[PDB]
């Protein structure tokens, strides 16, 4: 019945002053690329970094189980665009964000489904 | 003009020579070269190793086995590793490993002393970043280092697909005599120095195509002086200009033919497609690996 809420955790020692995940692994890369958030490549745009995803992930890097029931990681093995406005913290970006089920795009850094 | 490039190989007219050893003092020591905001040493430092390996004759069939020794940083993730991923093409399988635990974008990772590592499966393609810190600790002459040198060069002769390649990470004082005889075992070699790490005596000493005989036998005590020689009477500027063009870095997906052979059916043929880089041989089974680990209960 107990497990432990480690993304509230993240996000309760941001909100506090704590200086975000360090490390995390920035690609050299054209930055002309689609854009998409999660890729099996760096994809980034002009307004972006591209990141190693093991790197950016939460769970891996605190050695602790992810949620998926499975523990599939959607970061590791791939690379995550970054607004290059929030590459300071790549784990809290894609901890708080979701990715467009169907352009693939971040949802509110891209993705223009809605219009 | 050498500063547009990914790095600078030793050239053949130093590998000729017979010198003898001497220690390494080179101009810019301790310089560090000006990195893109953002961009770790170690991404610098594989992006040209990678750039460099683009123009040579490296296999790269469907399915590729690539495997990436001392890929751990004190940083507990693993930028090089990162990279080679970039570098190489979607879907080719990347097994990694590092004596201390790390997180890591390779399909698997073993944690463990390099020598507890197995596979029943040979490779296309073998990188080896380890270096053994105690290695700064130089208290005599500056002889062949054993160690995960040993591990190494038993892993090449047992484990590389013919065709297959590799990159090792030497200095001045962490190399090994057997590694550049086993060079000589490569349809070509050299000792590669990336423009962002000039200021030091490391290199890749990089086997292209492997042959699983000796094309040429290759003292290794001469060569490790004549690449000595040729760092400390070569100074090489720190350059990071390569970092900055992506466009062509992409291994190229050459699709090369992989074959199960015999060693009765390796001829001078087939050893030319070898040593061309349009052939791998060995098995295309499932790819397992695992580590070795020790039991013990110590209560009592
Ligand atoms: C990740 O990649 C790392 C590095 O990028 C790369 C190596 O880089 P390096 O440090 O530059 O190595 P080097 O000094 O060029 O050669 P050496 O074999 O260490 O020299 C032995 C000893 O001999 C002296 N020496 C050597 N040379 C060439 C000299 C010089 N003295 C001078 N006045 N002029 C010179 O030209 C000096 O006193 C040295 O200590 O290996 C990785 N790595 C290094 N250390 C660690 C580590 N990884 C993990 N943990 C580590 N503790
Ligand atoms: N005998 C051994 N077996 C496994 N790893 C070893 C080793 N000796 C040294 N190493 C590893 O070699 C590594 C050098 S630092 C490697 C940096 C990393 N490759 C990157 O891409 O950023 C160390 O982490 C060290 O643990
Ligand atoms: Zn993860
Ligand atoms: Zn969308």
């Amino acid at each position: 019945a107990f497990a432990v809420d480690a993304a509230k955790a993240y996000k309760d020692y941001l909100a506090s002053g704590g200086q975000p995940i360090t490390n995390c692994v920035k690609m050299l890369c054209t930055h002309t690329g689609t854009g998409q958030a999660i890729t099996v490549t760096p994809e980034a745009n002009m307004d972006q970094e591209s990141f190693g995803g093991a790197s950016c992930c939460l769970y891996c890097r605190c050695h602790i189980d992810h949620p998926n029931p499975k523990g599939f990681c959607d970061l590791k093995g791939k690379y995550v665009q970054i607004p290059t406005t929030c590459a300071n913290d790549p784990v809290g970006f894609t901890l708080k964000n979701t990715v467009c089920t169907v352009c693939g795009m971040w949802k509110g850094y891209g993705c223009s489904c809605d219009q | 003009s050498q500063a547009w490039q990914p790095g600078v190989a030793m050239p053949n007219l130093y590998k000729m020579q017979r010198m003898l050893l001497e220690k390494c003092d080179l101009q810019n020591y301790g310089d560090s070269a000006t990195l893109p905001k953002g961009i770790m040493m170690n991404v610098a430092k594989y992006t040209q190793l990678c750039q460099y390996l683009n123009t040579l004759t490296l296999a790269v069939p469907y399915n590729m086995r690539v495997i990436h020794f001392g890929a751990g940083s004190d940083k507990g993730v693993a930028p090089g590793t990162a990279v080679l991923r970039q570098w190489l093409p979607t879907g080719t399988l990347l097994v990694d490993s590092d004596l201390n635990d790390f997180v890591s974008d390779a399909d698997s990772t073993l944690i463990g002393d390099c020598a507890t590592v197995h596979t029943a499966n040979k490779w296309d393609l073998i990188i080896s970043d380890m270096y053994d810190p105690k290695t700064k600790n130089v208290t005599k002459e500056n002889d062949s280092k054993e160690g995960f040198f040993t591990y190494i060069c038993g892993f090449i002769q047992q484990k590389l697909a013919l065709g297959g390649s590799v990159a090792i990470k030497i200095t001045e004082h962490s190399w090994n005599a057997d590694l550049y005889k086993l060079m000589g075992h490569f349809a070509w070699w050299t000792a590669f120095v990336t423009n962002v790490n000039a200021s030091s005596s490391e290199a890749f000493l990089i086997g292209c195509n492997y042959l699983g005989k000796p094309r040429e036998q290759i003292d290794g005590y001469v060569m490790h002086a004549n690449y000595i020689f040729w760092r400390n009477t070569n100074p090489i500027q720190l350059s990071s200009y390569s970092l900055f063009d992506m466009s062509k870095f992409p291994l190229k997906l050459r699709g090369t033919a992989v074959m199960s052979l015999k060693e009765g059916q390796i001829n001078d043929m087939i050893l030319s497609l070898l040593s061309k880089g349009r052939l791998i041989i060995r098995e295309n089974n499932r790819v397992v690996i695992s580590s070795d680990v020790l039991v013990n209960n110590e209560n009592l």
